[PDB]
């Protein structure tokens, strides 16, 4: 009963929320894991593919943003109160190691920095700019709004991320836009319904 | 460190017609790649203040298509291609090189008479006379009680221009002791302005208050 | 004091069940049998390996000279069924002082303990734990089925 | 109505394309009404205190009116007054209610009934002002957990009919409320169906089985029944289901009370009858994060306890398998007394991946979640929504 | 606009002692710019740069909480400003200072607050410390103790520090 | 020897006594309340109700009825597994043509069952 409307009426939206960090992985070079949705107790990590949409998978791990971060990858996240520390594999939600006594150690994640290496904005345009000999290729147009450049890839998949209005992705590739998400929907408080529908006797004899 | 100049300090327009102000540093503001981190501020009055240019010569989110920068290195211009009664208010620059400085404060000033007075209130007296929807920006204003003159506590109070007409308003108050107020009958605000054309005067007795 | 580890290993390995997420298999621990912390152990695992190892650690343990300590492991799916589907796990303090684990195989709806008047009842089954305790698929429905088919 | 100032609406069929969204600048939402009947004006409060008024067209809707309160302080909730005289009344944050009376939307006493986590607290309205009537305080370590309210149900039929056509005359009195009170010190508990005009008891009901209170717990008030899910480690370490049903009289054919002739009661005295009541308990393997029951046009097919898990997957069981007065299935054999169709008792429930919705999808559903449920045209469908971080509908 | 900040802080001070001043985000993306205060102090002129950073990497001429979205600052008279600009830059910041505040002012005098009484006529304020009163259902600039009149063209004055809230018709 | 103290308030004016009970502990493990004092005074209208108990128990107001003079009412004390008055209400009784006082239990729950372990299933099958 269920195969022939398995998908088809079935409503399903994913949102993954405003995103905070952005980290590359080192395998499967397409592809970054999202740390967002921050709140008092916990955050949501994402993987995402990022020549496309399609989230791969989430988890809502129980730790602030600030104590989340990369070894000296693999991603290691220490309670402060305790020392409760646990060691997850990018590329795959395994869980590598846990502990209590001592974190193995921590590096910050770093800021972006992505002006005076690959960006200069100037006519209301986007010019990506070669470190040296910058004779700037790929240019785009900038788009109505504008906050900043979340994520950029020069190597050969080249992947560009633009935080465009204040909730709203997009996403360009070697520039051609590939796809665009809005993340408007984070958090559902109360709702409404609207409904949608359509819209002497002789002579009613005749008629 | 950095110190940035802006060459009129006032700068009255009519509407219609381009405006522009100018910017000098004495340091360069070009960076490596090709970025000029100088940005154009106007602040309405009582207002907070809004981003107009945002990297030397881009434009910010929810602008009008009227401004426009340009500029490199060490100068810097705006320029508004129509002028609006709207546009009225303080602009300033600033440089984002190195640790912000906002040096600046252009006064774009776009204006290149109703006579009212209150009587005194239940309690000591103070008597208002308001000039209201005044243009010309130019009065004196002055007090008469029995022919003589009363010219201490000549408190004057002017509001800015509005953002439709922009037209001026003022207000100007003389304040007595209850004792001191009362001894005398008939009050009078004589006002010289300089859009009408002879000096005139509203005078009340006690009568109702 | 002294602490358990508690291994095991969901097989995937004789199926050709290799496309998994792994996010959506979590295997929960509870403590039943004469705690005394205020409030029992709880705690919830995930895998380790590709081979589907997964271990629980630093457990807390009553000590005395014969005191035991029982959990409930609870393993669970959201893509396949999983065989025991309850165990039930003694740690017990020997007198020789060495810490002996036992495994067992309950399932879904029975009570873990005699009823203390019932003389040589049914036991559950023992179950091998000392490589590691092997949770498996059921053999013969792996994957659960969400979807009736139609006609 | 998003946690942020965002209004949007969503297409229930092609799969929620966007209709219209817009963009509020109250920085988070608290409520959203309808103005009037008509549908079609949307009243909009937000937490600092300011109420907007936006006018829904087909076209993308207009930000008719924003103004603020008459007192300028943080909002926590609002209650919708009765619908005719355009009421609501607004509990702030420093708990303040204030009666607010916003426009025509271009004795007759009214009961509120407040909760907290410390208790439940009532109010009536009289002479548009508010006025503390009575209050059900908890103690010290006693935390109340869950609340509900009876909802409105269109009365179909007056009573359950035995084999031997003998009839329960189930007991319907409309302005009931139950609720939990967990209680540490004791580790029990306890169930309580309060009478919200006056505030008499009328049903307490402890469980000791070691409950754990660190897992959800939830309750549901149906027509005539209440059913609530707690976790329990005594009997087995299990998710728990516990279903009252309330009735006139347990003797087979009786109307102890409910003269229905010419009586007109009078609930503020006190003189209603009291009901009896008849309770089970049933195992549940999983942890049930929340529970709802679903709606229909006429409230004629079964009710469907829905519930939304720790995974997030969602099952419903309809009202007939959780049966209070059942029998174990030997004494069921040619008992010409029990019903037509007596289901057994059945104590352990097994999860059937038949019911489970959303098949295979993931629907991580947040921390705060709501299950809400959408009555249609042709009867035997109801629409069943999740709305939290994730949004779905079937 | 719906990514705005919101103000708390404290109106009078005595000479040498520090000012604390709250700042509060209500949009996304906290980590990705860099939050500073500026100052309007009388006297036609502005200049401060107090920045931060997400992992606290204070640049001054500014507290920071992770966990609820508010930056805070600890140190003459002035108003006080938020703001919010671009992070290309890896520690420095590159100004450009969207989304300001609506600005708090900051009194430092020696006497204490006063209410304002109120006198129709329009609607006229007496003595009332410190500024500014808000009059509600045309104003002019307060005038130094502080006296405040308004015309009609009725007058709900309202004084948050000294906590008056007088109604009275014209 | 714990004395319960009941009055009906004006809901603005002050308490107006109603009666007394004393709650005596008979058995071991079972509260009575035995009505040591009531006074008959002329009563009409909507009032919210007060209970003291001098020392640990005071609820200002337990319930809020419209009472009239001949009160037919069943005050219902409510009390837990180690005794101790735990939530007072007053409820209506036709036949009682006075206030007396009830204790209440909390009346344990189903708790119901499980599938058992057999018997002697080891040398015999
Ligand atoms: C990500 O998307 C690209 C293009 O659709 C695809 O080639 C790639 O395989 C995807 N990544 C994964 C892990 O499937
Ligand atoms: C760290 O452990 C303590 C233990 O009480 C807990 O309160 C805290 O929330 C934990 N940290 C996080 C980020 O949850
Ligand atoms: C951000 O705002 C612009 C202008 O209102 C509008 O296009 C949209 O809301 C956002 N931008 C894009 C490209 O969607
Ligand atoms: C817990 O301890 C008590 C006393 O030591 C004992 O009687 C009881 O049997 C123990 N529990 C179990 C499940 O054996
Ligand atoms: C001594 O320890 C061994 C393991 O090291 C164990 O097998 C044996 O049971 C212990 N002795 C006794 C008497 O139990």
């Amino acid at each position: 009963v269920f195969s022939d409307d398995a998908f088809i009426t079935d409503w399903q939206l994913a949102n993954l929320g405003p995103w905070e960090k952005v980290i590359p992985d080192s395998r499967d070079r397409n592809r970054v894991l999202i740390l967002s949705n921050p709140t008092e107790t916990s955050c949501l990590v994402s993987s995402f593919n990022v020549s496309s949409g399609q989230i791969l998978f989430r988890n809502v791990l129980p730790f602030t943003i600030d104590e989340i971060q990369l070894d000296s990858n693999a991603m290691v996240c220490v309670n402060s109160s305790s020392n409760h520390w646990q060691k997850y594999d990018l590329h795959d939600w395994f869980l590598l190691e846990e502990g209590v006594d001592n974190a193995p150690s921590t590096t910050i994640l770093p800021q972006s920095s992505y002006l005076n290496d690959q960006v200069s904005i100037k006519n209301n345009e986007l010019h990506i700019l070669d470190e040296q000999s910058k004779l700037a290729e790929w240019k785009l147009e900038l788009p109505q709004g504008f906050n900043k450049v979340e994520y950029f890839h020069r190597e050969d998949p080249l992947a560009l991320v633009l935080n465009v209005n204040d909730t709203q992705y997009m996403g360009f590739s070697a520039l051609i836009p590939v796809w665009q998400r809005d993340e408007w929907l984070t958090n559902v408080v109360d709702y409404a319904v609207l409904d949608v529908f359509d819209s002497s006797l002789w002579n009613a004899y005749w008629l | 460190d950095v110190v940035m100049t802006q060459s009129p300090l006032s700068l009255p327009v009519t509407p219609g017609e381009p405006a522009s102000i100018s910017c000098r540093s004495s340091q360069t503001l070009m960076n490596r790649n090709g970025n000029n981190f100088l940005d154009w501020y106007l602040q309405k009055p009582g207002q907070s203040p809004q981003l107009l240019i945002y990297l030397g010569s881009n434009r910010a989110p929810g602008v009008p298509d009227r401004f426009s920068g340009s500029g490199s290195g060490t100068d810097f211009t705006l320029r508004i291609s129509r002028v609006e009664p709207e546009d009225v208010g303080v602009y300033y620059c600033m440089q984002a090189l190195q640790t912000p400085s906002f040096g600046g404060g252009t006064k774009v000033e776009i204006r290149r008479p109703s006579v009212f007075i209150f009587p005194p209130s239940d309690e000591t007296a103070s008597v208002v006379c308001l000039l209201n929807n005044f243009y010309p920006r130019e009065a004196k204003v002055q007090w008469k009680v029995d022919n003589a003159l009363q010219s201490g506590n000549s408190q004057e109070s002017v509001t800015e221009q509005d953002s439709k007409d922009s037209t001026y308003s003022l207000s100007s108050t003389l304040t007595l002791s209850k004792a001191d107020y009362e001894k005398h009958k008939v009050y009078a605000c004589e006002v010289t302005h300089q859009g009408l054309s002879s000096p005139v005067t509203k005078s009340f007795n006690r009568g109702e208050c | 004091a002294r602490r358990g580890t508690i291994k095991g290993r969901l097989d995937l390995a004789a199926s050709n069940i290799t496309g998994f997420v792994s996010t959506r298999t979590s295997f929960k621990l509870y403590q039943i049998g004469n705690f005394s912390t205020e409030y029992p152990y709880t705690s919830t695992t995930m895998f380790q390996d590709d081979e589907g190892n997964f271990e629980f650690a630093n457990l807390p343990l009553n000590d005395g000279v014969n005191e035991t300590t029982y959990y409930v492991m609870y393993p669970a799916s959201m893509d396949f069924n999983l065989k025991p589907n309850r165990i039930l796990i003694e740690f017990k303090n020997l007198e020789n002082g060495t810490l002996q684990l036992n495994a067992f195989k309950n399932f879904f709806g029975r009570e873990y303990f005699p009823s203390k008047d019932i003389t040589y009842p049914e036991k559950l089954q023992s179950m091998k734990v000392h490589p590691y305790i092997t949770v498996e698929l059921l053999h013969k429905a792996p994957i659960r089925s969400y979807l009736q088919a139609r006609n | 109505l998003t946690h942020d100032g965002f209004i949007g609406g969503l297409d229930m069929v092609n799969k929620g394309q966007l209709i219209w969204k817009l963009d509020l600048e109250i920085d988070q939402g608290v409520k959203m009404f309808w103005t009037d009947k008509n549908h079609d004006e949307l009243v909009v409060f937000s937490h600092d205190g300011h109420y907007l008024t936006i006018e829904v067209t087909k076209d993308q809707p207009i930000i008719k009116s924003r103004s603020p309160l008459s007192e300028r302080k943080t909002v926590d909730s609002v209650i919708r007054l009765n619908e005719h005289d355009h009421q609501y009344l607004i509990k702030f944050e420093d708990k303040d209610h204030l009666l607010f009376k916003l426009n025509p939307g271009k004795s007759s006493h009214i009961f509120v009934t407040e909760h907290d986590t410390n208790g439940i607290y009532g109010y009536i309205i009289e002479n548009d002002t508010v006025k503390q009537t009575w209050k059900k305080a908890v103690n010290s370590k006693e935390k109340m957990v869950a609340y509900s309210k009876r909802e409105t149900t269109n009365l179909n039929t007056l009573g359950i009919t035995l084999g031997d056509k003998s009839v329960l005359y189930k007991y319907l009195y409309p302005n009931l409320a139950a609720y939990l009170i967990a209680n540490e010190e004791h580790h029990t508990i306890t169930f309580n169906l309060i009478d919200t005009i006056t505030g008499e008891i009328l049903i307490t009901q402890e469980h000791k089985d070691s409950p754990d209170f660190r897992f959800p717990m939830d309750i549901v008030f149906g027509e005539y029944w209440v059913v609530y899910s707690y976790f329990s480690s005594e009997p087995v370490p299990e998710q728990k289901l516990v279903v009252v049903e309330l009735y006139e009289s347990l003797t087979p054919d009786e109307r102890l009370s409910n003269s229905s002739d010419n009586f007109s009661y009078d609930p503020l005295t006190g003189h209603i009858n009291k009901p009896q009541f008849q309770t089970k308990q049933f195992i549940f393997p999983e942890i049930i994060k929340t529970m709802s029951i679903s709606k229909t046009t006429d409230d004629i097919t079964t009710k469907a306890i829905v519930m939304e898990l720790e995974n997030g997957q969602i099952t419903y069981i309809p009202k007939l398998l959780l049966n209070a007065r059942g029998k174990p299935a030997e004494e069921m054999a040619k008992d010409k007394k029990k019903e037509f169709m007596a289901t057994p008792y059945t104590p352990v429930i097994p999860i059937n991946d038949n019911f489970i919705i959303t098949h295979f999808r993931n629907l991580l559903p947040g921390s705060d979640s709501q299950l809400i449920s959408i009555p249609t045209n042709l009867e035997s469908t109801s629409i069943i929504c999740d709305l939290g971080l994730d949004v779905f509908c079937t | 606009a719906q990514v705005q900040l919101q103000q708390w802080g404290a109106g009078l001070l005595k000479p040498s002692e520090t000012l604390s001043l709250t700042c509060a985000v209500y949009g996304g993306s906290f980590s990705g710019y860099y939050w500073s205060w500026i100052r309007q102090p009388p006297g036609k002129g502005l200049e401060w740069i107090g920045e931060i950073n997400h992992s606290g990497s204070t640049n001054y001429n500014v507290d920071t909480s992770k966990n609820q979205f508010s930056l805070k600052l600890s140190s003459d008279t002035a108003v006080y400003y938020c703001a919010r600009g671009l992070a290309g830059r890896g520690y420095y910041g590159s100004g450009s200072y969207l989304r300001w505040g609506q600005g708090t002012l900051v009194t430092v005098s020696s006497a204490s607050t006063k209410g304002p009484s109120v006198f129709p006529l329009g609607c006229l304020v007496k003595d009332y410390f410190p500024e500014p009163v808000t009059v509600s259902w045309h104003t002019f600039p307060a005038v130094l103790l502080y006296s405040l009149s308004s015309v009609v063209t009725i007058c709900n004055v309202n004084h948050k520090p000294s906590n008056t809230k007088v109604d009275k018709k014209v | 020897a714990d004395i319960l103290q009941l009055s009906y308030s004006d809901d603005a004016k002050d308490a107006i006594p109603l009666g007394t009970f004393e709650i005596d502990s008979t058995s071991d493990g079972n509260v009575t309340v035995t009505t040591v004092n009531i006074q008959d005074v002329e009563v009409s209208g909507e009032y919210c109700l007060n209970a003291q108990i001098e020392g640990k128990l005071d609820m200002p107001c337990f319930s809020y009825m419209k009472l009239r003079t001949p009160l037919k009412y069943d005050l219902i004390v409510d009390v837990d597994e180690d005794n101790e008055v735990k939530q007072v209400s007053l409820s209506y009784d036709e036949t009682n043509d006075a206030i007396t006082a009830t204790v209440r239990y909390p009346e344990a729950g189903p708790t119901a069952p499980v599938t058992k372990l057999k018997k002697k299933t080891k040398t015999y099958a």
